[PDB]
């Protein structure tokens, strides 16, 4: 889903 | 142990197969869209990387990186042989794969743009899952739910398949990806302790804390399609130890399973 590639981008 | 099941039983830890047989498309899972920390594997996306560089720079893997002394980190039993000499791109390449010298990651990482370039690289083939956010050593950290350095089993073997049996390299390239995955020689005791008489394989290994303890590649079977692998293991306690024969019985369920 779209918030599963949004979680691989985002910043720890 | 024959399932992935009593494997993970016996060994305790958390246990993740994506195992794909390339004549039908089935594949054998456990785990297999968890994240675990993927510590020394990353290392073939990083040599895919570059090798798509050399392809817009031709002449690249010919290159001579020379490095002081004190660019060193630690596990850089190839680098450190070479500070008088340098390395060539290539060489470079082939001493993270085949070694996992640390050394030869971070310079091959500098000359492509960093961390955030192996990620990068990694989209452009199709995977949006896989993130490589810290420079060699800190990337094998394998903190419980950590999300930094992190990728699914899934996720690698299908940019595994992709980069190795598929198009995403031109065929130099994907030949010279192949060679450098084959002549592991870090792999012994995980895929290659697993796999049939006669069957050829090409393959990245890790280790890192809480016994993280993983290996992904290809295996060529003499008279059958490829298949392709990726395990990742870790543990509870952070002292945990790697377990090379979790990875080489994990290869052989894998194997039986989809013969």
């Amino acid at each position: 889903a779209a918030r599963d590639a949004a979680v691989s981008d985002a910043a720890a | 142990p024959a399932s992935f099941a009593a494997l993970e039983r016996a060994a305790g830890g958390r246990l993740g197969v994506c195992a794909i047989d390339t004549a039908t498309g089935r594949r054998t899972l456990h785990r297999a869209d968890e994240r675990f920390p993927f510590c020394s594997t990353f290392k073939a996306m990083l040599g895919a990387a570059v090798l798509a560089q050399s392809v817009a720079h031709p002449g690249l893997l010919q290159q001579r990186v020379t490095y002081g002394r004190s660019d060193l980190v630690s596990y850089s039993p190839v680098t450190e042989r070479h500070v008088d000499t340098g390395m060539t791109v290539a060489e470079l390449c082939a001493a993270t794969i085949q070694y996992s010298d640390s050394t030869a990651a971070n310079e091959l990482m500098k000359l492509i743009g960093g961390p955030a370039a192996v990620t990068a690289y990694a989209r452009s083939i199709g995977d949006d899952t896989f993130r490589l956010d810290r420079w060699e050593t800190e990337l094998n950290t394998a903190l419980p739910g950590d999300l930094r350095d992190t990728t699914t089993p899934a996720a690698m073997a299908a940019s595994l398949r992709v980069l190795v049996l598929g198009d995403a390299l031109p065929a130099a390239q994907r030949a010279q990806l192949i060679e450098w995955l084959r002549g592991n020689k870090v792999g012994d005791k995980r895929i290659r302790a697993g796999v049939p008489t006669g069957w050829r394989v090409g393959d990245k290994t890790g280790t890192g804390d809480y016994g993280t303890t993983n290996d992904a590649g290809v295996l060529w079977p003499p008279s059958r399609a490829p298949i392709v692998l990726a395990v990742y293991y870790t543990q509870t306690r952070a002292d945990a130890k790697a377990k090379d024969d979790v990875i080489a019985t994990a290869t052989r369920i894998a194997i039986a399973t989809l013969g």
